[PDB]
RNA sequence: AUGGAGAGGA
């Protein structure tokens, strides 16, 4: 196609590693910046309690479930419960879920994301299922309970961003490079004897060219070429946190042209 | 709580000085500053 | 001496305060709950009405507002309770408490107070987060931090009060001050440390950025300024664009130890009108200097410009800085292999040296120097041989730090760091003294259970041989310990001392004003001095000039 | 503040975008500023942060314990072993632009506290409010809504710059004012002010 | 984890401080200033353990 | 030579050879009477002390005595025209600029010094911290205490 | 006092791991370097996440009610 | 020590002498010596100097030696500081300490003084003398909470 | 306890618009768009995208301060071309690179596996 | 609007002064021996070798805010590699029959000496440095 | 068993102290460069050799990394300030009640380590977070 | 005493103080609502008036200053030059 | 509200 050139090189259902070719550095950027804290998801983002006599405290609990993964895939069917036409929340914005456990066991009761429960009509949405990559099926661990100790809750996930509040954050770690061999000079190597025996080549050097000594400073090539791997938390699939990236970033491009015609 | 246990009061020549003897036994760092500086010392 | 000459008193408020970039030299970032809470009476007049009224309307928990109207009986209308609240009509003459708004005129201060300027007046900026905020150059005539220090404001009340805030005690009136006739603001850390990385010859700036800049101060005039190059690309000089910050008919002078109309080590600072020409820019030029910068766009140009030149540096400086960055890793203070190993031999010689000097001495063939024993000479001696080898080591240290270490880059800025601060951290720390003498003898004869008696030799006397880079060994460790306390102590003792020198120096001069005969007097009438200063000047408006008929041949003279 | 009398307060906070990067991904939790590090010589700190690294990336706990034969440059070798500069240098991106840093940075983990005294427990404001009984002088102490002491040293202050209005006004409608009754004669209070 | 070395009063716990005081019984020579009639000074602190 | 003196004399040149943009290839148009004779009775307004009888007036004599030797020294005929080439309109001014500039650094009555001086000697006592002279804050106290008793009490013969 | 559900600065969930971690050295009996890097942290913060973390809660639940 | 001094043909070059340095004070014989130059002289004691060769001359070293403490420290400040307050000390006639002694002692106001050390017993015995007070001193009217003479209330304002 | 809401960082307020437009008195054809609720996300890429434009004498954007989410875009073009144009083409040439980005990759990633 | 000095040079110096960006060139002129130059060198633009001969103008020609190109169509007064735009700051007699000039080009200074660019090289804020091949 | 004694000043005064048990009395007989500077074995006659110098240390000062790379006052602030470094101050903060009691939502063990925490409970009960720290000027924030 | 319009060595220029505090004592009686003596050019606040109002000349102020003797000096706003 | 002690911040 036209403009922009991807080439994944490595794929996982976590990993895309991927040069960028022909862009813009300040778009490469501000795509990764997107990518981090601009893509909705969904979390935890109240938490009523009924019961709690753990050893964790009530706000302690309530700030842990934030941070529980949920598949967030058709979010873009759910709506903002800011939004929404409804009073506090409802079944277009927001996914209640419950947490119980009461300790039975002699032996320490646990409670892993695992044990909540969807309880609002998910009405046919892939939405708000705890996230479990964890290979005996159980994901997180919430709370850890005594022979004696309940815990009993209902929190209300909605729509967010990791501006918001990078518990809503889809993306976790973010790798990005460009110019293997500084043949830019985009820095000022810090060195001690020799700048290229002691600073080390990421693999990235291999798919540029060496810089041949002999050669005089480019002075007029600019920034291309953006070697990077998006990580996904999962409650977006890699790709999507891309595409996705790709998308909003392109959307709240749009509002500013859309912006102009309202003026 | 532990500092606080192990602590050294000295009430009123020249005794804030950390004095070569108390190698060892009172500690050459731990102390406040300005008010009683040097005159309350920890084990 | 508690309850009349100083008084505890209404409308004040005090909060941790943390320094603030994208702030003005003349503002306090004042969070919006104390704005909320301290008022100032304004009285009710036909031009602000509208806003006044309006002010009312919004009630006593949302910013621009107000609590208490008050009215021709004399009584309180509390905005925060009352049945008509949401509602009052007001009448002339009425005044009306007033949040404390933008633009205002505060008290701002730092305890302990020994200063005009350790009690500024300030324009409030009104800020989210609970935090005063001020300009990094309010920093020294307030000796502020922000490790954790706490800062008064005080607010006027009546309109004339206000006056005498923004007409005596302004910052930018404070700027240039009387005290060592020179002015005592400056610039900072960052901003400093950056002004010299920004302007040394090697930095160019090409296109996208150069544009940015000159957006971000804000007195630019909008006309990019002509490139230095134009050939292969177009680029602009680190000097070129900071140029758009330095206003006009602005001239500075000054030539450093090599410099000559070429500056090759890039010495000194020429400033022909608002544009420089050579030289790195750096501390004695936009520091809190003499000849500085900052002394001249101030008597130049104005207080007001003067005081829009500190944000104008900063603007740009700071955000270049951004953009290139700053460090300090414990890689710039390793020095060369080589450096280690010389260092290490020339610390060495000084150790055979009080060696052979003791040895000498104890053979009672060392010669007294005059009217000082024996045993005098020999510890002037060894001390003065210990400090001359510190200083050799750290020197040789010193040299070895090329131009790219973090360390002695802020050196060169002259942004914090001096030379013994490298000497110890690379080289060697040095002795260790107490009461004035190298370590006592606190144990029978020896310093430490851990030596013979009567040891004199360097190691168990208290030289520290080892760098802070390689360690202290237990006994050196010990040692420091001892010096570092006695510092401790007298800078507690040394301050409560000064506090109360500073008490009745205030109070014996006190009353000494200067009278309208310009004659110098107290509250008899007793003349102290009959012109203040011998030369009736006030020291705001005085500078170092030199009398160039004094110097120079007889002959050059008439020539 | 970490661990060797580099003090500090927060004066900003950054999100994770805004905030400067290592290439694998990384960000840092915290910036301090290079000026505290020449002038209170605190290199435990910056030997610390380099063994920190190392630790945590070896997946042992490192041994800063004082007197031994741990050295900046053992500890190098072994970050060198692997993979990263061996002085805890590492090549960030601004994070507004993601445009290389021209200086590479110092980034570690390093033991960093985090001491009592907050903000909302000292932010104090007050503007009229309680007298003691004694004085008609405002209360002191925050925690009763009391007033900031306007000094002797401070009194000096305005005295300096000729602020005559205002030393009066921070002394008698702030604090307290009193309206006593004078005798034309002895020139004492004795007067029964039998007012209305 | 709670060392003890306390007391309990009034609900609060109080920590006694090790007072420092200079050791009774000993014999200590004191050259003594410009301006005294006493040159040296000898002194016992003396008590009864 | 370098001494604080009110007016900086060599920035008002300056801003005179660039607020007329002068060439130095072009002659002057200054009379060594326009010169001479304005320094001598610039000088004669350079007002401090006012009062006009004997003795006042020869307090102002002693009041300005140590800036007008700079004064000559810089507006003496051979440097104006060879050093800084003035012409008659900017020299005017340079004369005219000095006596408002100098007007202005005059003290003002009211200027509670005392305060003053008392926080500018005791505020860089404060920042006093650590050869055997009694120095810094110990002697510091001493002085102002009029100490009879002083550690280091010394002559310095020549 | 629990494991952190993900990390801090990095933001990977880090939380379902600490079972798995703690098994990996006292059964398969691998050292913490080898446990951490098998979990798939690869990053430093994401590591020193659960090398440093501390389970108090164990010493919590020791309580009685 | 070094000394700039003329050379005949003008310019200011660097002539090096012998300079003696002394611990403990007679001036009073030390200067009638033979062969010391007698016009050059200097003691650290400017209590010395004030009682030995007048009291003008005692305030230039009383001045010369707070120049010294803060000059020697790395500070400069401005003469006319140092000045006042040396003028202050030397004026009445001897050299008035800034001690209770000293600054306190002298004849000013009773109000002032006594918001200064001895704050009791300076209003007993100006109690006892009938003092009568001058209230233009700057401690007297913030004691009376009026506007006391300084910069803003130094003049008088009317129509 | 001063600390405003986060949602301050991308909803607008009570009368605030996304932006405003406003003649820069300094020089002519000269514009100082002001972007409530946004920030380098934004800003830099439209100032780094309206100079490849030929057309364009000036672009900068600055954060005045960033306890607030806003920023000042500041444009200068040619004489005949209005700002707003410089503007308006300068996002719609970043939407079509996006619009095509977003296939690209989309293809790129079909093709994997795993 | 026209040209101001003009002349040939041969390098006998480069100075990297620990700098890696800039030079500064100590050169003479062929042709006239009461001649030589000193000026620092982006030696990362174009660099300047020792032994060069390099050709070097002034002009004053070919201020409103500098406009990018679009001038990629329009003509330039350069057939030239490296240039420069400065100030003039000071102007020295060397007593004859012999001057100098000093540029600042934004700190890449400049020293000229000669006599024939007496009534040719004015006191200006004009002045660019044209070097080629 | 007689293999450790208990001195007190007055005693110590007659007595030779070795500070480390190995490197301070072997025989005597390279050195690489980076460890530090160390006098030698100088007078023999040791009555009894030190535990462990870092025992000179206070419960405040061990927990000091690397506390002889530090200028003195230096540790005496860190000293001070460990007391006022929020944390777990005993594990039954629950049942307890105190006027005032902060505890860190989640302690880490530092990355960096004195021998002598160990014994002081530190690692177990630690207050401060091992976070990641950047020293730049960014913003100048 | 007196001391007439003749025989005044009291500087005919404006002391900061003496400015200060007739632009703070006009800036009082402004925000109350007392007549304004020039033509408020867009201008509404108290001070900002007076300050206008005064570098027009048009304040009827007198300042009488005060020699050591008791004597003292009257001066209008007008005979006073304001430089600063 | 008053008196009195101790720790702590810059
Ligand atoms: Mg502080
Ligand atoms: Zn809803
Ligand atoms: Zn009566
Ligand atoms: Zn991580």
């Amino acid at each position: 196609e036209e403009g922009p050139q991807v080439k994944i090189r490595e794929a996982s259902k976590d990993n895309v590693d991927f040069i960028l070719s022909n862009v813009d550095l300040a778009m490469a950027n501000s795509l990764r910046r997107v990518m981090i804290a601009e893509i909705p998801t969904l979390a935890i983002d109240s938490v009523e309690v009924e019961t709690n006599t753990t050893v964790l405290a009530d706000e302690f609990i309530a700030h842990r479930l934030g941070l529980i993964p949920l598949q967030s895939m058709d979010i873009e069917q759910l709506e903002y419960s800011r939004d929404c036409f409804c009073e506090d929340h409802c079944d277009k914005c927001s996914v209640v879920l419950t947490l119980q456990a009461f300790g039975e066991s002699e032996s320490t009761t646990n409670v892993y994301s695992k044990d909540l429960v969807i309880v609002s009509n998910l009405m046919g949405r892939n939405i708000g299922h705890p996230i479990i990559q964890d290979k005996e099926g159980n994901g997180v661990l919430i709370c850890k309970l005594r022979k004696g100790q309940e815990l009993k809750l209902t929190c209300v996930a909605k729509k967010g961003i990791a501006k918001e509040h990078a518990k809503w954050g889809p993306a976790a770690a973010i790798e990005f490079e460009y110019d293997p061999w500084n043949k830019l000079k985009h820095t000022d190597y810090w060195y001690e004897q020799d700048s290229a025996k002691e600073w080390p080549q990421s693999k990235n050097c291999e798919y540029e060219d060496p810089p041949n000594e002999g050669d005089p400073f480019d002075y007029k090539a600019q920034a291309d070429t953006f070697y990077m791997n998006v990580e996904s938390v999962g409650s977006i699939p890699v790709d999507q946190v891309v595409v996705r990236g790709i998308d909003t970033l392109q959307k709240k491009v749009a509002s500013i042209l859309l912006a102009l015609t309202q003026m | 709580t532990l500092s606080h246990l192990r602590r050294t009061n000295t009430p009123i020549a020249k005794p804030r000085q950390l004095h070569n003897t108390h190698w060892g036994l009172v500690c050459p760092a731990e102390t406040p500053e300005g008010q009683a500086c040097g005159l309350v010392k920890n084990l | 001496r508690g309850n009349l000459m100083g008084k505890r008193v209404d409308f004040s408020a005090r909060t941790v305060i943390s320094g603030d970039p994208n702030l003005e030299l003349d503002q306090v970032g004042v969070p919006k709950s104390i704005a909320k809470t301290l008022t100032y009476p304004e009285v009710v007049t036909p031009y602000n009405i509208d806003r006044l009224t309006q002010l009312v309307r919004n009630g006593p928990n949302e910013h621009p507002g107000a609590k208490y109207v008050i009215r021709d009986s004399g009584d309180r209308i509390d905005l925060r309770y009352s049945k008509r609240a949401g509602d009052i009509q007001l009448q002339y003459g009425w005044k009306v408490e007033r949040h404390i708004m933008d633009n205002d005129p505060v008290l701002f201060n730092r305890q302990p107070s020994l200063h005009k300027m350790s009690m500024m007046a300030h324009r409030v900026k009104v800020i989210p987060y609970s935090t005063f905020r001020l300009n990094l150059s309010v920093t020294s005539p307030y000796n502020a931090d922000f490790d954790g220090d706490e800062m008064n404001l005080h607010v006027p009340q009546s309109e004339e009060t206000r006056a005498e805030l923004s007409q005596l005690c302004a910052v930018p009136l404070q700027i240039v001050s009387p005290q060592s006739n020179k002015p005592c603001m400056g610039i900072v850390q960052d901003t400093l440390c950056g002004i010299r990385k920004l302007t040394l010859r090697d930095t160019f700036i090409e296109l996208d950025q150069v544009l940015n800049m000159l957006y971000w101060v804000p007195d630019w005039d909008g006309v990019i300024p002509t490139p230095a190059i134009i050939k292969p690309k177009p680029l602009w000089s680190g000097k070129q664009i900071l140029s758009v910050a330095i206003p006009n008919g602005i001239h500075l002078q000054r030539f450093d130890e090599g410099t000559t109309l070429l500056s090759p080590k890039d010495n000194g600072m020429l400033i022909i009108d608002g544009q420089i020409i050579f030289g790195v820019v750096e501390k004695k030029t936009v520091g809190s200097s003499n000849g500085g910068l900052i002394h001249v766009v101030t008597r130049e140009k104005g207080p007001q410009v003067c005081a829009k030149l500190f944000g104008n540096i900063q603007k740009v400086v700071n955000f270049w800085l951004l953009h290139n960055g700053f460090s300090t890793g414990i890689g710039d203070t390793i020095a060369d292999g080589p450096t280690m190993r010389e260092i290490t031999e020339t610390i060495a010689e000084a150790k055979k040296k009080v060696l052979d000097v003791t040895k000498e001495a104890q053979a009672n063939l060392l010669t007294a120097k005059h009217g000082m024993t024996l045993r005098e000479s020999f510890e002037d001696n060894v001390v003065r041989f210990l400090n001359e080898a510190r200083d050799k080591a750290g020197r040789l240290a010193e040299v070895n730090l090329k131009d790219l270490n973090n360390v002695k880059q802020m050196v060169m800025a002259g942004s914090k760091g001096s030379f013994i601060n490298i000497a110890q951290m690379s080289a060697c720390v040095g002795q260790q003294s107490v009461e004035g003498k190298r370590i006592a003898f606190g144990f029978v004869d020896r310093t430490l259970p851990h030596f013979s008696k009567d040891d004199y030799s360097p190691e168990s006397k208290g030289f520290v041989e080892n760098s802070y880079l390689r360690g202290l060994t237990p006994q050196e460790f010990f040692f420091h310990a001892m010096g570092g306390r006695e510092g401790l102590i007298d800078t507690a003792v040394k301050t409560a001392e000064t506090g109360y020198i500073q008490r009745r120096l205030v109070k014996a001069l006190e009353d000494i004003m200067v009278h309208y005969d310009n004659t110098t007097r107290n509250s008899l009438g007793n003349v102290i001095q009959f012109i203040y200063g011998e030369d009736g000047m006030d020291a705001a408006h005085i500078e170092k000039q030199s009398l160039d008929t004094i110097g120079g041949s007889d002959a050059a003279f008439e020539k | 503040a970490s661990r060797h009398g580099q003090k500090g307060t927060i004066g900003i906070t950054y999100r994770r975008e805004d905030m400067p990067f290592t290439a694998e991904g990384i960000v840092p939790d915290l910036i301090i500023n290079p000026h505290a590090i020449p002038s209170r010589m605190t290199v435990a700190h910056l030997i610390e942060c380099l063994l920190s690294k190392v630790a945590a990336l070896s997946g042992n706990e490192g041994d800063a314990s004082p007197f031994t034969d741990i050295t900046v440059e053992g500890i190098s070798k072994l970050l060198r072993e692997h993979g990263y500069q061996s002085r805890g240098f590492e090549v960030m991106y601004n994070g507004h632009t993601g445009k290389k840093l021209m200086a590479q940075i110092f980034f570690g983990p390093t033991y960093y506290q985090r001491l009592r005294h907050m903000v909302d427990d000292k932010i104090h404001a007050r503007a009229r409010g309680p007298m003691q009984v004694l004085t008609r002088q405002p209360v002191e102490g925050r925690s009763r809504d009391g007033g900031l002491r306007f000094g002797e040293m401070e009194r000096d202050c305005m005295i300096a710059h000729g602020a005559a209005s205002f030393l009066k006004e921070r002394l008698m409608e702030a604090s307290d004012a009193f309206r006593v009754h004078i005798c034309g004669i002895c020139g004492l209070m004795t007067v029964i002010a039998k007012l209305n | 984890f709670d060392m003890g070395g306390y007391f309990i009063i009034n609900g609060s716990e109080k920590v006694l401080i090790a007072q420092e005081r200079s050791a009774g019984n000993i014999v200590q020579v004191f050259k003594k200033a410009a301006p005294s009639p006493i040159s040296h000074v000898a002194e016992i602190r003396s008590a009864l353990e | 030579a370098n001494w604080p003196l009110p007016v900086n004399i060599r920035r008002i040149i300056q801003n005179a050879q660039q607020t007329f943009h002068i060439d130095h290839t072009k002659p002057s148009d200054l009379t060594i009477k326009d010169i001479v004779l304005g320094v001598k009775d610039l000088q004669e307004n350079l007002l401090v002390l006012r009062g006009k009888n004997e003795i006042i007036q020869n307090a102002q004599r002693d009041a300005v005595t140590l800036f007008c030797c700079l004064l000559r020294s810089r507006l003496a005929t051979r440097r104006v025209l060879q050093e800084y080439r003035l012409t008659k309109q900017a020299f005017d001014w340079v004369l005219s600029n000095i006596e408002a500039q100098f007007l202005r650094s005059v003290v003002h009555p009211g200027e509670m010094v005392g305060v003053l001086a008392a926080q500018s000697i005791g505020e860089p006592a404060t920042q006093m911290t650590l050869k055997k002279v009694t120095s810094g804050v110990p002697r510091l106290k001493e002085i102002l205490n009029v100490a009879k008793n002083m550690k280091t009490p010394s002559l310095t013969v020549y | 006092m629990i494991v952190p559900v993900r990390c801090f600065s990095c933001g990977k969930v880090v939380g379902d791991k600490w079972e798995s971690y703690l098994n990996l050295l006292q059964e398969d009996e691998l050292d913490e370097g080898t446990a951490l890097s098998r979990l798939g942290l690869k990053r430093y913060c994401c590591r020193r996440m659960i090398l440093t973390h501390v389970d108090l809660i164990e010493k919590f639940l020791r309580y009685n009610p | 020590y070094d000394r700039k001094v003329p050379s005949p043909t003008g310019e200011y070059v660097k002539e090096p002498e012998w300079v003696l340095e002394t611990d403990g004070v007679n001036l009073s014989e030390v200067m009638t010596v033979p062969g010391i130059d007698p016009t050059r002289i200097y003691t650290n004691s400017f209590i010395d100097i004030m009682e030995v060769l007048g009291i003008e001359a005692g305030r230039a070293a009383l001045y010369k030696e707070v120049y010294n403490v803060i000059a020697s420290d790395g500070s400069y400040v401005n003469y006319r500081h140092m000045a006042l307050l040396v003028d202050v000390m030397t004026t009445q006639g001897g050299l008035t300490s800034v001690t209770r002694h000293g600054f306190n002692r002298s004849n000013t106001g009773a109000l002032m003084r006594c918001s200064f050390e001895e704050t009791v017993e300076i209003l007993f015995e100006a109690g006892a003398s009938a003092e009568l007070d001058d209230c233009r001193g700057v401690s007297e009217n913030v004691i009376l909470g009026q506007m006391a003479p300084i910069g803003t209330g130094a003049f008088d304002v009317m129509i | 306890m001063n600390a405003p809401d986060r949602f301050e960082l991308f909803l607008l307020g009570e009368g605030e618009s996304k932006l405003k437009i406003d003649p820069d008195t300094k020089a002519p054809n000269a514009v100082v768009i002001t972007f409530e609720k946004e920030d380098h996300t934004l800003g830099n890429l439209i100032r780094a995208e309206l100079l490849n434009d030929r057309k364009v004498l000036f672009a900068a954007y600055k954060v005045e301060h960033p306890f607030f989410a806003r920023f000042k875009l500041r444009i200068q073009t040619t004489e005949g071309y209005d700002p707003k144009d410089a503007l308006k083409n300068a996002c719609n040439s970043i939407i079509n690179k996006l619009g095509a980005l977003k296939t690209n990759f989309e293809t790129e990633w079909n093709l994997q596996t795993l | 609007s026209n040209t101001l000095f003009d002349d040939i040079f041969q390098v006998s110096e480069v100075d990297p002064g620990r700098y890696n960006k800039v030079c500064r060139i100590e050169a003479a002129s062929t042709t006239q021996d009461q001649c030589k130059l000193t000026l620092d060198i982006n030696v990362e633009l174009f660099p300047v070798a020792a032994q060069d001969s390099l050709t070097v103008t002034i002009a004053s020609s070919l201020t409103r805010s500098w406009r990018p190109p679009q001038a990629g169509d329009r003509s330039l007064a350069d057939d030239y590699d490296y240039v420069m735009y400065g100030t003039a700051y000071k102007f020295e007699e060397v007593s004859k029959d012999l001057i100098a000039v000093y540029y600042s080009f934004g700190g890449l200074l400049m020293r000229l000496e000669g006599n024939y660019r007496n009534l040719n090289n004015l006191k200006q804020e004009n002045a660019y440095l044209l070097i080629r091949r | 068993e007689g293999l450790v004694e208990y001195i007190d000043a007055e005693e110590e005064e007659s007595i030779l102290i070795a500070m480390q048990p190995e490197d301070l009395e072997p025989a005597e007989a390279d050195v690489d460069p980076a460890k530090r500077i160390r006098v030698s074995h100088h007078a023999t006659t040791f009555t009894h050799c030190e535990i462990h110098p870092s025992m000179i240390l206070g419960v405040a000062a061990s927990i000091i990394p690397f506390p002889d790379h530090n200028q003195s006052p230096r540790n005496t602030y860190q000293s001070a300030m460990g007391k006022q470094a929020m944390g777990v101050f005993l594990t039954n903060y629950n049942v307890r009640m105190d006027t005032m009691a902060n505890i860190l939502y989640y302690p880490q063990k530092p990355l960096g380590t004195t021998r002598a925490m160990e014994y002081l409970k530190f690692r177990e009960l630690p207050a401060g977070q091992n976070a990641i720290v950047a020293i730049a000027c960014y913003s100048g924030y | 005493k007196a001391i007439p319009k003749d025989q005044r060595a009291t500087t005919p220029y404006m002391t900061k103080y003496e400015r200060a505090r007739i632009l703070g004592t006009r800036a009082l009686q402004i925000s109350m609502n007392a007549p304004v003596f020039v033509d408020l050019e867009g201008e509404t606040d108290p001070l900002r008036i007076a300050m206008k109002e005064l570098a027009e000349k048009k304040i009827p102020l007198v300042i009488r200053r005060y020699l050591p003797d008791g004597s003292f000096e009257d001066w209008s706003v007008e005979e006073l030059i304001v430089d600063l």
